[PDB]
RNA sequence: CUUCACACAUGCUACAAUGGCCGGUACAAAGGGCUGCGAUGCCGCGAGGUUAAGCGAAUCCUUAAAAGCCGGUCUCAGUUCGGAUCGGGGUCUGCAACUCGACCCCGUGAAGUCGGAGUCGCUAGUAAUCGCAGAUCAGCAACGCUGCGGUGAAUACGUUCC
C-alpha cells in the first residue's frame, strides 16, 4: 500500500484466484472489481476482465505494466471530443 | 591566384589535455592549437521493470 | 609529409589486398578529393554570405572557396537566377590529407552528443557523405568572430569501385562508424 | 569553456555556470563543486583547464547530462504510450496528467485560447 | 459528482534590485491538546522514522513568528526573476491514494517585462504588506472561511457633475 515499508497492495481475494491457475498453468479470463490491485510479477501473461463503471476491458499483463495499479487500463470517462 | 588571396596556412602543433600530440599544417596564428579532447580519449572510441519491483521488495 | 598519408601507404595499401583480393597495386582505392560546401540559402535575401561563409571555409580548410550561383530561378524560394547561393572549396594533394586527419582526430569528435556517422550513406560507388551542423566543430575558427551558425556537408570522393572497399578504406584511415 | 559539450555562459560565477547543463541545479551545482574543491565565488573566465579536467570527469561517474538523460526523459513518456495506460493516453491528447484540473486550466499543456 | 473546442466570476503566485539568495540576530497576539500534544535523544539531504519525559494544562507540548535589523553575493538579463508543466525517487494517513490525497528530494524551467474598452475596495491604527491560530477533519484539493497580532501611509479644495 504505497509506502515500501508495507509492501505492494494487491487484494486477497485475486491473489486466490490466480494461485488456483499457477498450481496447474491454465490462462483464463479473472472477471474482477478490483481497481485498486497493483500488478506484480506474477500477473504476467494472464489476463483480467477489470470493472470501468459499466462493464469488464480485458487486459493482458505483459511486462513493463508491472508497477502499475490494475484500474489503470480500464478507462472510465468517455470523450470523443465537443465537435 | 594561388598568391595572396588565400589565408595563411603553415606548421602546427596540436596537443590534447590526454596527451595526445601530433604535428600538422594549420590556420591557427602562432600554431599552439590545444584541445580539451581527441581521437584518443574520446568515448565511442573506446567505450527491466520486473527488476523495478524486485529491488524495492 | 602529412602523417596522414605515410600512415597510409605503410598498412592501408597493403591491408586492402588481403581483404579485397587484388592482382594489381593499381587497383587499392584512395581518397581523390575532399568537397566541402555550405549551401547558404538565406543569402538570396540580405546578400550577406561575404563574411559568413567564405571567410570561415577559408580558415577551416586553408584555401579560399568558390562562390556558387543559382541556376534556375525557384518563386517559392524567393530565388533569382545568378544569385550567389553556395560557397565551396575544393582540396587535393596535402591540404586534403592534412583535413582529413585534422577532421577525425580534433573535430569529429567535438559533436555534440556524437555517437558515431552512418556507414550506409554511401552513393553506391564508394563516396561518404555527411553533414556537419555547426561551425564550432573546428578550432580554427572562432565563436565570438562570426555571425549566425551554420552547417556544411562534406564530401569524401575515393578511388573505390563498390561500397563496402569504399566503407573499408574509410574504416582504415579512422572514421568512427556505427 | 565547453564542460560536457554545453559551452558555459561566459563571465559568470560558477555556482550558476553548472547550472546551464541540463541534468544539474542548484542542489548537484553545490556537490560538483565540493567533491573538486573548485570554490563557489570563482568567475567561469579565471577557469584552469587543470581544473576543468576534474569535473568534466566527475560527472559520467555519477551523474546523467545532455542526451542520455534527454533520451531516458523521452524514452519514460514513451514507456507509458504504448502499454495504454492512464497516463499515456493522457500524454497522447496534450491533456494533462497528474490529475489536473481541466475546465478552466490546464492552459500549459494546451495551448492558449482556441475560442470556438 | 474531479469530464473539457470554450465563456464569465472570486482569489493566489508573479512579471523582480523598495528585489532574489546565503549567513547571523531581535520583537507578538489570540487559540488547540487523551482514539491526544510528542519535549529530549537517535537515524535520514528532507518530508519523516524511532525512543520517551512532562501535560486534561496561566504548570507540559503546540512554539522557531514572518516582515525587520546587520553582513555577503548577484548586476538589469526572460536572468541566481517566475515556478507552471513533465520525468524519476520517496514518506505519511487510510481496508484502499488508478480514476482522485497532501507533503519531501533530484531533474525539468512554460506563460509572464505591470495588463484594451472597462471596473473595485478604502477617511486611521484604515489602506497596503507580513506571519500565526481555529472550526470541519483519518488524511486532505486550506490559495477558502472565521479570527489574531506585526510594521504602517497618502489625501479630502469642495458639492458643479456620476
Ligand atoms: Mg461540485
Ligand atoms: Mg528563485
Ligand atoms: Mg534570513
Ligand atoms: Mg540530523
Ligand atoms: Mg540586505
Ligand atoms: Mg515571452
Ligand atoms: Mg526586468
Ligand atoms: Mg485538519
Ligand atoms: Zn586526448
Amino acid at each position: 500500500p504505497r509506502s515500501l515499508k508495507k509492501g505492494p497492495f494487491v487484494d486477497e481475494h485475486l491473489l486466490k484466484k490466480v494461485d488456483v491457475q499457477n498450481e496447474k498453468n491454465t490462462k483464463q479470463v479473472i472477471k474482477t472489481w478490483s481497481r485498486r490491485s497493483t500488478i506484480i510479477p506474477d500477473f504476467i501473461g494472464h489476463t483480467f476482465a477489470v470493472h470501468d463503471g459499466r462493464k469488464h476491458v480485458p487486459v493482458f499483463v505483459t511486462e513493463s505494466m508491472v508497477g502499475h495499479k490494475l484500474g489503470e487500463f480500464a478507462p472510465t470517462r468517455t470523450f470523443k471530443g465537443h465537435i | 591566384m594561388k598568391s595572396d588571396i588565400h589565408p595563411a596556412y603553415e606548421e602546427t602543433t596540436v596537443v590534447c589535455g590526454c596527451g595526445n600530440t601530433f604535428q600538422t599544417r594549420s590556420t591557427k596564428p602562432g600554431g599552439r592549437i590545444v584541445v580539451e579532447v581527441c581521437s584518443q580519449c574520446h568515448p565511442f572510441y573506446t567505450g527491466g521493470r520486473v527488476a523495478r519491483f524486485e529491488k524495492r521488495y | 609529409q602529412p602523417r596522414l598519408k605515410e600512415r597510409y601507404r605503410s598498412e592501408i595499401r597493403d591491408a586492402l589486398r588481403k581483404q579485397f583480393g587484388y592482382g594489381n597495386v593499381m587497383q587499392i582505392p584512395t581518397v581523390t578529393k575532399v568537397v566541402v560546401n555550405m549551401g547558404v540559402g538565406e543569402a538570396a535575401r540580405d546578400a550577406k554570405l561575404i563574411n559568413g561563409a567564405v571567410n570561415d571555409l577559408a580558415l577551416i580548410t586553408g584555401q579560399k572557396p568558390e562562390v556558387r550561383r543559382a541556376r534556375k530561378s525557384i518563386a517559392q524560394f524567393k530565388l533569382r537566377e545568378g544569385m550567389p547561393v553556395g560557397v565551396r572549396v575544393t582540396l587535393r594533394g596535402d591540404r586534403m590529407w592534412e583535413f582529413l586527419d585534422r577532421l577525425t582526430s580534433i573535430a569529429l569528435p567535438r559533436i555534440r552528443d556524437f555517437r558515431g556517422l552512418s556507414p550506409k550513406q554511401f552513393d553506391g560507388v564508394g563516396n561518404y557523405t555527411f553533414g556537419l551542423a555547426e561551425q564550432a566543430v573546428f578550432h580554427e575558427v572562432d565563436v565570438d568572430k562570426i555571425d549566425r551558425v551554420r552547417g556544411m556537408d562534406i564530401n569524401v570522393v575515393t578511388s573505390a569501385a563498390t561500397d563496402d572497399e569504399g566503407r573499408a578504406l574509410l574504416r582504415a584511415l579512422g572514421f568512427p562508424f556505427k | 569553456a565547453r564542460l560536457v559539450g554545453v559551452d558555459l555562459p561566459r563571465d559568470k560565477r560558477m555556482e550558476v555556470a553548472l547550472t546551464y547543463i541540463f541534468g544539474i541545479g542548484r542542489t548537484r551545482s553545490n556537490e560538483i563543486l565540493a567533491a573538486t574543491g573548485i570554490d563557489r565565488d570563482l568567475r567561469t573566465r579565471d577557469l584552469t583547464e587543470e581544473q576543468l579536467i576534474h569535473l568534466r570527469d566527475y560527472i559520467e561517474a555519477n551523474l546523467k547530462v545532455e542526451g542520455d538523460l534527454r533520451r531516458e526523459v523521452q524514452a519514460d513518456i514513451r514507456r507509458k504510450i504504448e502499454i495504454g495506460c492512464y497516463q499515456g493516453l493522457r500524454h497522447r491528447r496534450g491533456m494533462p496528467v497528474r490529475g489536473q484540473r481541466t475546465k478552466t486550466n490546464a492552459r500549459t499543456r494546451k495551448g492558449p485560447k482556441r475560442t470556438i
